[PDB]
């Protein structure tokens, strides 16, 4: 299916506090108004999405029906993958090259070949209820956001806290998300029929380039933003600096139509020279 | 975070997950003690035309 | 280009688009390029925001109406070789016109500015040359100009001539413009309304004025206590005396109405006049932007700070803006030119900043200028030139 | 062009005609008085010996020499445009 | 239209926000300066036929 | 290398807005000065000399 993203998925991407002020900042956001997949936790297990370049990852559950994740190049053995699994008790993180199931395992607590590791972390659990999270992987570190909402996407404004910055520098180019259930079977390979669970929802948003108007209140927490490409009313905005703008005309940007087409032109022929009496020669 | 100035006890609230503070124009106002978490105020001490 | 009816009054919004036709971008065509988004009525209004060639735009009261501009209504006065129009009644109004007369006062420090109080930046900046000796004889310049412009504004009248305790001058009301004794600083209150309406580091300092507000103020109150009890005298030498009736009878004399109708009309005069200035103080207060040219010099300096302070951060190529980073983590092979980016950049913000203030210190001198010739002329005298 | 633009003027030259036109017919028929106020009709003549007594010159001297002074300024005008037209 | 300069131009700060100010406020003020010498008059008065 | 040409040409169009701000500045002057003869010579009459 489809929906649309309300004006959700901004984040504090600095960790710097600033006052009573407005800031625009260059970086990977989530567009406003953009649509974004969506897929249920029912039944089927789930397949491979890639990770370009960042995951908003949002679900509205309450049975604890998806408990990690999985990133990584491949899911064989061949390269270093990366676990993500949340439990009742802890975090636990790893980066040891783990070969996986055809599909993931359905939660009988790990289904998986040897391991290499390399790097292991635990940490506290991330625990009508909207939990929102942010995945980023740049500079050889991969960030984690996140916010839990009270309460489909709501119209109000939110945004999302630096949660993690693991220093894993595994190259991420897939990822998928790990389901569970209580008293379900589990088999290295399943059809589509899935065992039975909670009815649950998760969305899935990708991130992309933008610049972004963030407005700071009193107490260093963000309260609007302005997607400074949406609509021209929004980037007079971004070139004003201010929510509010006056009666006028004012001069935002500049157009130009881009090329739809590249020709490279040489000199007609191509004349040779002797190949063809140097290898053809009667006698040597 | 390498600077020179006057410390003093701050009554700005950082939130939990921040380690600077800024003022308008990039000027780094504030700052968290890494062991203490007390928050600190700087202010270039005086200079001036003779 | 955006058109936009204001934030506050609907989010609806039009586009220009200057330099192209629209076969290659509702739809419009105009000289000044293809608009989009207006309508194109046929009715001319005063217009308010101009798109270009004639052309402007408006918001309908629902929607947004382009149309050309109407250069006022047409009187076809009635030419006869043996009539005439003469006035048989008058009215006596007031009209407020503002000036801006100086600005802020700035003083730079070369070295801080550009790198911090680091031993290795000096060193290397010492190699420049005389940057900083031009900069700042510059900016001292500027400041004492500023100066002499106030006193050759409001500095004319040589003695502080003092108002008669018994305020009576036949029927006019000069309460609106006189000091208020009871306030502490001693500012009428037109003054005062004025001082409310219009309202608002690294090496960078800003000196203080040398007349302070008070003072100017007394002067302002010795021109009106002058002129209120002597007329023309007292800008031609010694202050004589004179009624204030009298004096508005020469004034009416001096414009080719007989003397005579201001006695006459003097209760009617005095009405009118009265009214005109309470009128005046309300419309100062309602205007939203009857005070542009001074919000905008304050406004002008301040944005130029800002963007002086800010610069430091950029990097203008370097690995990295602070000095610091640069002198830990490389060799100093590396460093060097490494922070002669630094430099040349941090310089170069600071040459343009001073020429930007000398091209608006000679604006605000031409006004200056005018500001004292209009003091001499209308408040000191009496001027026969056209409007 | 490289980047550059030549924005176009907000009044175009048949407006500027326009007003300049109505600041002679306003001159030509009221005077001073436009300027000041409301415009009040005044007969040519008068108003020219308005002005002859403000550079202290009796007006009757206007009265006596209408017909003089008339070829003398139509003269003067028609050699202007000869004038601007032969200066290189 | 390089995007290797661009990313490159980004660094310098904000002088072309400064020069774009300038210019765009010499043009508004020519158009003042016609304003202001023209539109003396408020009424458009016609000529006797 | 790149950086030789963007200082270059930055450069260069500094120069030619302050060259502008210059002559327009002189242009105002121009245009104050017309101004005041519509007023003063056209709307009315002037006895000042020359
Ligand atoms: C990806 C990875 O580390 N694979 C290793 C492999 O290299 C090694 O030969 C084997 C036995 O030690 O264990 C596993
Ligand atoms: C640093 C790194 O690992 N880069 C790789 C790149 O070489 C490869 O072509 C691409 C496709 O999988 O994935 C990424
Ligand atoms: C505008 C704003 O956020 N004000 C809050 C105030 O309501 C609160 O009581 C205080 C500490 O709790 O922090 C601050
Ligand atoms: C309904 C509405 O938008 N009303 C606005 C008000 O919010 C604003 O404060 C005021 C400005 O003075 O203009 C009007
Ligand atoms: C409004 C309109 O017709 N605009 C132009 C027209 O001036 C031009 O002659 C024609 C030829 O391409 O293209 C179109
Ligand atoms: C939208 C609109 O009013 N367009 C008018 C049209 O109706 C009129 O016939 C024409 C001639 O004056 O001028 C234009
Ligand atoms: C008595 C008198 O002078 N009447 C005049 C007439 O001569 C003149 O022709 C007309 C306009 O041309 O105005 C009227
Ligand atoms: C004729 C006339 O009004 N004379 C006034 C008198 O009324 C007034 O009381 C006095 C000062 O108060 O000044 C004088
Ligand atoms: C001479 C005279 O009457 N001046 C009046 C004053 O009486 C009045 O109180 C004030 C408004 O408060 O306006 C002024």
């Amino acid at each position: 299916a489809y929906t649309n993203s309300f004006t959700r998925g901004v984040y504090y991407p600095d960790k710097v506090f600033r006052s009573s002020v407005l800031h625009s900042t260059q970086d990977l956001f989530l567009p406003f108004f953009s649509n974004v997949t969506w897929f249920h936790a029912i039944h089927v297990d789930n397949p491979v999405l890639p990770f370009n370049d960042g995951v908003y990852f949002a679900s509205t559950e309450k049975s604890n029906i998806i408990r990690g994740w999985i990133f990584g190049t491949t899911l064989d053995s061949k390269t270093q993958s990366l676990l993500i699994v949340n439990n009742a008790t802890n975090v636990v993180i790893k980066v040891c090259e783990f070969q996986f199931c055809n599909d993931p395992f359905l939660d009988f607590r790990v289904y998986s070949s040897a391991n290499n590791c390399t790097f292991e972390y635990v940490s506290q659990p991330f625990l009508k209820n909207l939990r929102e999270f942010v995945f980023k992987n740049i500079d050889g570190y991969f960030k984690i956001y996140s916010k839990h909402t009270p309460i489909d996407l709501p119209q109000g404004f939110s945004a999302l806290e630096p949660l993690v910055d693991l220093p894993i520098g595994i190259n991420i180019t897939r990822f998928q998300t790990l389901l569970a259930l209580h008293r379900s079977y589990l088999t290295p390979g399943d059809s589509s029929s899935g065992w039975t669970a909670g009815a649950a929802a998760y969305y899935v948003g990708y991130l992309q380039p933008r610049t972004f108007l963030l407005k700071y209140n009193e107490n260093g927490t963000i309260t609007d933003a302005v997607d400074c490409a949406l609509d021209p009313l929004s980037e007079t905005k971004c070139t004003l600096k201010s929510f509010t703008v006056e009666k006028g005309i004012y001069q935002t940007s500049n157009f130009r139509v881009q090329p739809t087409e590249s020709i490279v032109r040489f000199p007609n022929i191509t004349n040779l020279c002797p190949f063809d009496e140097v290898f053809n020669a009667t006698r040597f | 975070l390498t600077g020179t100035g006057v410390l003093t006890e701050s009554n700005k609230k950082f939130l939990p997950f921040q380690q600077f503070g800024r003022d308008i124009a990039d000027t780094t106002d504030a700052v968290r003690d890494p062991q203490t978490l007390e928050i600190l105020d700087i202010t270039p001490c005086s200079f001036g035309g003779v | 280009s955006v058109i936009t009816p204001g934030t506050n009054t609907s989010n609806q919004v039009a586009v220009l688009y200057q330099g192209v036709n629209c076969t290659e971008v509702n739809v419009f065509q105009t000289r000044a390029g293809c608009l989009i988004g207006a309508e194109y009525v046929n009715s001319s209004y005063e217009c308010d925001i101009p798109i270009g060639a004639g052309i402007c735009a408006s918001y309908q009261t629902q929607s947004i109406i382009a149309y050309t501009m109407s250069l006022g209504a047409e009187n076809s006065v009635a030419y006869s070789n043996n009539s005439i129009a003469i006035p048989t009644n008058f009215t006596i109004s007031v009209t407020t016109e503002i000036l801006p007369v100086s600005m802020t006062k700035t003083s730079v420090d070369c070295t801080m500015y550009i790198c911090g109080d680091s031993t290795e930046c000096s060193n290397l900046l010492l190699q420049y040359g005389s940057f900083c000796t031009q900069l700042k004889r510059a900016l001292t310049g500027i400041a004492v100009e500023q100066d002499k412009n106030t006193q050759e504004v409001f500095a004319q009248v040589k003695q502080i001539y003092k108002t008669p305790p018994i305020k009576y001058f036949g029927g006019f009301n000069f309460s609106q413009i006189l000091p208020d004794p009871s306030k502490p600083s001693k500012r009428s209150p037109i003054e005062d309304l004025l001082f409310n309406k219009v309202t608002l580091f690294n090496g960078l300092t800003v000196l203080p004025p040398l007349l302070t507000d008070e003072m100017i103020a007394q002067y302002t109150s010795a021109l009106l206590a002058g002129t209120i009890t002597s007329g023309w005298t007292f800008g031609a030498g010694p202050a004589l005396q004179i009624p204030f009736p009298m004096q508005m009878a020469y004034r009416f004399n001096g414009i080719g109405v007989t003397q005579n109708v201001l006695y006459e009309n003097q209760k009617l005069i005095a009405n009118q006049f009265n009214s005109a200035i309470g009128k005046i103080q309300d419309s100062l207060s309602s205007t939203p932007s009857a005070l542009g040219k001074l919000q905008d010099v304050v406004n002008h300096n301040a944005q130029a700070l800002n963007t002086l302070v800010k610069q430091l951060s950029s990097k203008f190529g370097a690995i990295s803006s602070v000095l610091n980073d640069i002198l830990s983590r490389l060799d100093p092979p590396e460093a060097e030119v490494q922070i002669d980016r630094l430099i040349t950049g941090r310089l170069q913000s600071l040459q343009t900043y001073v020429t930007q203030q000398l091209i608006r210190a000679a604006e605000i001198r031409a006004s200056a200028n005018l500001a004292a010739t209009k003091m001499s002329e209308c408040v000191l005298g009496q001027s026969k030139r056209v409007d």
